[PDB]
RNA sequence: AAGUCUGGGCUAAGUGGUAAAGGAUGUGGCGCCGCGAAGACAGCCAGGAGGUUGGCUUAGAAGCAGCCAUCCUUUAAAGAG
């Protein structure tokens, strides 16, 4: 999660099982299901939703201007 | 602070005979010759053996400790015996004696068979422990090691041949 | 970075680097210093590189004193041209530096901190150096 | 060479405030267990003198130089000194014999003792409260 | 049929949900885990807050036993100094103050937890835990 | 606090010879005499690194004289950072001009704010009898923030012990203090 | 193995050795293994 | 062609008999401070503890992200690590 340019929000239990909430940029959620399944032995899962927009990094922005 | 000067207790009843060039150690379990630099003096005393060096010149101090231990290891060799234990680990993996020979089964497309050199004797007490035993310290070492080398501990799994007492340090792997 | 603001003359003859320093040999301001162990024309960018390195070590911060300043213009002809047809173009500025010169000083910093700082600064310089520390011998001068 | 000087004296002072010093081998008790078996002999032995555990070496130069009967019970090993006289103990060593000889495998085990000014003994000092 | 355990926890006041560390190391009691919401928040419903320590033991017929300590040094001092939080940066901006003799009573609250069994010793721990949060001792 | 030093007379001995010999060629003078001396380097060093130009040093010549001196100069060889020569001033009962250390008592409000005490004088010039040479002179630097200085004009001053430099001579300053944040620009 | 002109202790468990004419740094952590060259 | 010449020392690389920044328990020799039979250095046997998650700061930073501060306690000792 952090390594995907994300920013984590918190952690609660469920079916025990655990849940981890985060804001990651969508640009970094492509094909997530598969790393997630690798990183969790095919035992975890996820849901994901648009929350908001914000300033892409000054080092990303100016690559895009092509 | 010093190995060479540390006297060597000799057990009743192993015997230590000095020559120039060598010292011989005999006991219940065999006999051993230990090559010794002709610059050191090996000294026999009551139920003890000492080693003396001719100066504090670097080579002599270095020879000093080495010589004491070399003789100390022979003393212990013929009296107590030396030995090392290898633990086999991993699901398919096991060993068994076959004559005096050790047949190692460790996940190659074939068993591996190890003939014990002379002075070395193999024990497979359970089927996942092997015991290399012998009078010669370094040789015991060398063979234990040879065996272990047939398939070292993995980086990723508690799997392979291990010195008993040797720690399993892993690293995560996906 | 460093260079005179104005000059009576733009290019100068190359000169020669015989001699222990002329002066500059004793620590004058800080607690720690770095002395040239050998002659060299040290470059504005080399000084700057060292200065910068030092500040980066302290982060914030101590005091850096700079005791050499490059007033010698360094000349060079354009690539691939022949000899003749007048002296080369000023392309930079340098400080003549002879052995025993205290080049940089530091203060307001621990022993550990000034030692390291001057070590790194050394590595940006094209000569041998030693680190020294203030003394009665310095003060006496 | 050293605070071994300021340390001897501080043992002499605390010996020169007595006539009856005992000696225990405060070996492997944890920290929980320790501020217990200590605060124990501070609520059964006056002032704040349970053990003033210090160097066997300096604790023989001190007994030696006050002469204090040459405390040579056994200054070998781990050694702590249950100052029974800078307190007000007696059979208050029972306060030791009951905490150690139950709450461990050999709790606060004893070694030497000098009651009044006279050499106590082995188990005859360790039964000096039974 | 799980083992005789000597558990140590630190849960705050309020949140009495049987989730870690009230889950893994507390299965071994077969614990009336939700008996804690009521046997805790009855000594801490007059208070409201304060993290109150605890040790939770189990035996051989699967039942749990727990006993608690006294609210943090950092806690007690906060609501005698007119503060919710500390002082952000300890040193330059005190955001509260306490007389020599108000630390003493705060100390007195903590007398049965510490190392010393004193006051003049006890009170400086308190006063020392006042620099650690940058609130000056009125003296 | 009043140090001593064997010192010997010399005539024609080449300084190179002496220097090689572990010794340190020197000279002693005031207005009454001028003698050529040598002193063993390592003995000299051990003293002067505490004495400096601040404390009296007593030269024990072979004739059994014991002259009280201040060091007046030490010539360093520029290339190898070492003493080549010393000038011992034979103090007499007159007042003397000399250098008196400054002890900077206090932590500036300027420091403790990120900044740095540029100690511009680590001693100060003074007219004074040898008989009351003040081994110290304290200066409170506590009221200093980044921006401030202190001149000689301040400076308590014992008896007596006058100044010997303009009072308008700045002696200490507190200056701002190297910042990575500046760099990039 | 790292092979360099400058070989140096990297952590506190790093140990500088000389075998058979060459300076090596051996260490518990295999990333610190160095051999000068 | 003429000394396998004489006395002292260093070198172990065939350095000698091809080079720099820089790097290194190579080897020898100086010097300076340090700890040490009131027992040091090395191994090994205990302990290594409270107030306390120190305050702030993220959602969590409970000695060890990072900004401050770095006290107090029992103590033989034990860092706000
Ligand atoms: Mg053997
Ligand atoms: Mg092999
Ligand atoms: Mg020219
Ligand atoms: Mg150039
Ligand atoms: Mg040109
Ligand atoms: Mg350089
Ligand atoms: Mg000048
Ligand atoms: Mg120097
Ligand atoms: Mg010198
Ligand atoms: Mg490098
Ligand atoms: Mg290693
Ligand atoms: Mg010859
Ligand atoms: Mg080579
Ligand atoms: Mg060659
Ligand atoms: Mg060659
Ligand atoms: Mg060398
Ligand atoms: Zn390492």
């Amino acid at each position: 999660l952090n390594a995907r340019r994300g920013q984590i929000l918190g952690m609660e239990p469920r079916g025990n099982a655990q849940v981890i909430r985060a804001f990651v940029p969508l640009a970094e959620m492509f094909g997530y299901a598969t790393d997630l399944r690798s990183k969790t032995q095919g035992r975890g899962s996820f849901v994901m939703f648009f929350d908001h927009y914000q300033e892409v990094p000054k080092q990303v922005q100016e690559k895009l201007i092509k | 602070s010093r190995i060479g000067r540390l006297p060597i207790p000799v057990p009743k009843g192993v015997s230590v005979e000095v020559a120039p060039g060598r010292v011989k150690v005999k006991g219940p379990k065999g006999e051993l010759e230990v090559p010794v630099s002709p610059e050191m003096r090996v000294v026999v005393e009551e139920g003890v053996v000492r080693v003396e060096r001719p100066s504090d010149e670097r080579r002599h101090k270095s020879l000093h400790g080495l010589t004491r231990t070399l003789i100390a290891n022979a003393v212990k060799g013929v009296s107590e015996g030396y030995s090392k234990e290898l633990l086999i680990k991993g699901i398919g993996y096991r060993a068994r004696l076959v004559g005096r020979a050790l047949e190692l089964t460790v996940g190659f497309s074939h068993p591996v068979v190890v003939e014990p050199p002379e002075g070395i004797t193999f024990e497979v007490p359970e089927p996942t422990r092997v015991r290399v035993s012998g009078i010669d310290k370094q040789k015991v070492g060398q063979v234990a090691a040879n065996i272990r080398a047939i398939r070292k501990p993995s980086a990723y799994h508690e799997k392979g041949i291990y010195y008993a007492g040797e720690p399993v340090r892993l690293k995560p792997g996906k | 970075m460093l260079m005179p603001r104005r000059m009576k003359y733009r290019k100068q003859q190359r000169g020669r680097l015989k001699g222990a320093t002329k002066g500059g040999d004793y620590v004058a301001f800080g607690d720690y210093g770095l002395v040239a162990l050998e002659p060299a024309w040290i470059t504005a960018q080399q000084i700057e590189a060292a200065r910068v390195a030092m500040v980066r070590h302290f982060r914030r911060g101590g005091k850096i004193f700079i005791r050499i300043f490059p007033d010698k213009p360094y000349t060079k002809k354009p690539l691939e041209v022949r000899m003749g047809k007048g002296k080369g173009n000023v392309e930079g500025y340098v400080a003549v530096v002879k052995p025993g010169r205290v080049m940089f000083e530091v203060a307001g910093v621990t022993e550990e901190q000034a030692m390291e700082a001057l070590r790194i600064a050394g590595h940006k310089l094209p000569i041998k150096t030693k680190i020294v520390r203030r003394d009665a011998y310095d003060e006496a001068q | 060479k050293r605070n071994v000087e300021l340390l001897a004296t501080l043992k002499e002072n605390l010996e020169r405030a007595q006539g009856s010093f005992f000696l225990v081998n405060y070996q492997g008790l944890p920290a929980k267990e320790t501020h217990a078996l200590r605060q124990a002999l501070k609520q059964n032995g006056a002032r704040l003198f349970v053990a003033k555990n210090t160097l066997i070496r300096l604790a023989l130069k001190e007994l030696g130089l006050p002469e204090l009967d040459g405390l040579q019970g056994p200054s070998a090993v781990v050694f702590y000194e249950d100052p029974v006289a800078a307190a007000k103990t007696l059979v208050q060593f029972a306060k030791s014999n009951p905490k150690g000889i139950p709450q461990v495998k050999s709790g606060l085990l004893q070694g030497q003792i000098l009651t009044a000014k006279d050499v106590e003994a082995l188990a005859e000092l360790p039964t000096m409260d039974e | 049929k799980k083992v005789v355990a000597v558990v140590k926890l630190q849960l705050p006041a309020g949140k009495a949900t049987p989730a870690p560390p009230v889950g893994p190391a507390l299965g071994q009691h077969g614990a009336n885990i939700m008996e804690f919401v009521k046997a805790f928040n009855a000594a801490t419903a007059n208070m409201g807050d304060a993290i109150v320590p605890v040790e939770i033991t189990i035996y051989a017929d699967r039942s749990f036993t727990f006993v608690t300590k006294t609210p943090p040094a950092s806690y007690l001092i906060r609501k005698a100094a007119g503060l919710e939080k500390g002082a952000h940066k300890p040193g330059r901006e005190k955001v509260g103050r306490i007389t020599w003799e108000q630390v003493l009573e705060i100390a007195k609250q903590k007398m049965p937890d510490l190392n010393t069994t004193d006051l003049e010793a006890a009170a400086r721990m308190i006063a020392g835990s006042a620099r650690s949060m940058g609130v000056e001792v009125v003296g | 606090m009043e140090y001593r030093l064997k010192a010997y007379y010399r005539e024609g001995e080449k300084p190179s010879a002496l220097r090689r010999a572990g010794k340190l060629p020197g000279v002693m003078y005031n207005r009454h005499l001028n003698r050529k001396v040598y002193v063993d380097l390592v003995e000299f060093d051990k003293v002067f690194r505490q004495a400096s130009i601040h404390h009296v040093i007593v030269l024990e010549l072979p004739d059994g004289q014991s002259l009280p001196t201040l060091v007046r100069q030490v010539n360093l060889d520029k290339r190898r950072r070492r003493p080549e020569h010393v000038d011992f001033f034979v103090l007499s009962d007159e007042p003397v001009e000399m250098y008196v250390p400054l002890r900077f008592v206090g932590t500036p409000a300027g420091v403790r704010a990120g900044g740095v005490l540029q100690e511009i004088h680590r001693d100060i010039l003074v007219k004074v009898s040898p008989r009351n040479i003040p081994e110290f002179i304290e200066v409170d630097v506590s009221g200093l923030e980044i921006g401030d200085s202190l001149h000689a004009s301040d400076l308590k001053l014992p008896p007596g012990v006058e100044l010997a430099v303009s009072p308008e001579e700045t002696i200490a300053a507190v200056v701002p203090p190297e910042d990575v944040e500046k760099l990039a620009e | 193995m790292k092979v360099r002109a400058s070989v140096k202790r990297i952590c506190d468990k790093c140990k500088v050795i000389r075998r058979h004419g060459r300076v090596y740094v051996i260490c518990e952590n295999p990333k610190h293994k160095q051999r000068q060259g």
